[PDB]
């Protein structure tokens, strides 16, 4: 939406 | 025919993570189940790329897209999530975790947490626990 693919790739969770 | 909810809360079935690293996959499984896209949970884990670092938002979104959902990632402050969010959506939680946001009512956020089941979070706690990242889904042709 307002985030690039690389920024989304760094959002991580279990 | 099932659309996202923009007004109240989405009725979303509870799926628990079978182990701690799986929250991403459990959360997308619940979103898939809301739209009645039947995909074995084992398949979802593998398509989300569950690793020793859990999953990441880019891979959750890519897996959702291959299953026929339109999927976008936003950074929202809490107040704009409340205003413009659609439900269910997946949200990043304590910098660690993914949960499914079903919506808001009163002083409460309604979540399916893969570690806890269906919970009601007080707004103040919601506001500190939501990190800002929100994955927003819509069915296929548009």
């Amino acid at each position: 939406g307002n985030l690039s693919d690389d920024e989304l790739e760094g959002v991580a969770g279990g | 025919q099932i659309q996202p909810v923009t007004r109240g809360r989405a009725k979303v079935p509870v799926i628990m993570q079978m182990e701690a690293l799986e929250c991403g996959a459990a959360s997308l499984a619940m979103v898939l189940a809301y739209y009645k896209k039947w995909v074995p949970l084992e398949q979802v884990r593998v398509d989300c790329g569950v690793s020793r670092d859990g999953s990441n938002a880019l891979n959750v979104l890519k897996a959702a897209r291959n299953y026929g959902l339109e999927a976008k990632g936003y950074r929202y402050e809490p107040e704009k999530l409340k205003k413009e969010g659609t439900f269910p959506c997946i949200i990043h939680w304590n910098f660690n975790h993914f949960v499914v946001l079903k919506g808001f009512k009163g002083k409460y956020a309604y979540i399916n947490d893969p570690a806890k089941g269906d919970v009601k979070i007080p707004m103040e706690e919601f506001d500190r626990s939501f990190t800002g990242i929100c994955l927003i889904f819509k069915p296929t042709d548009r």
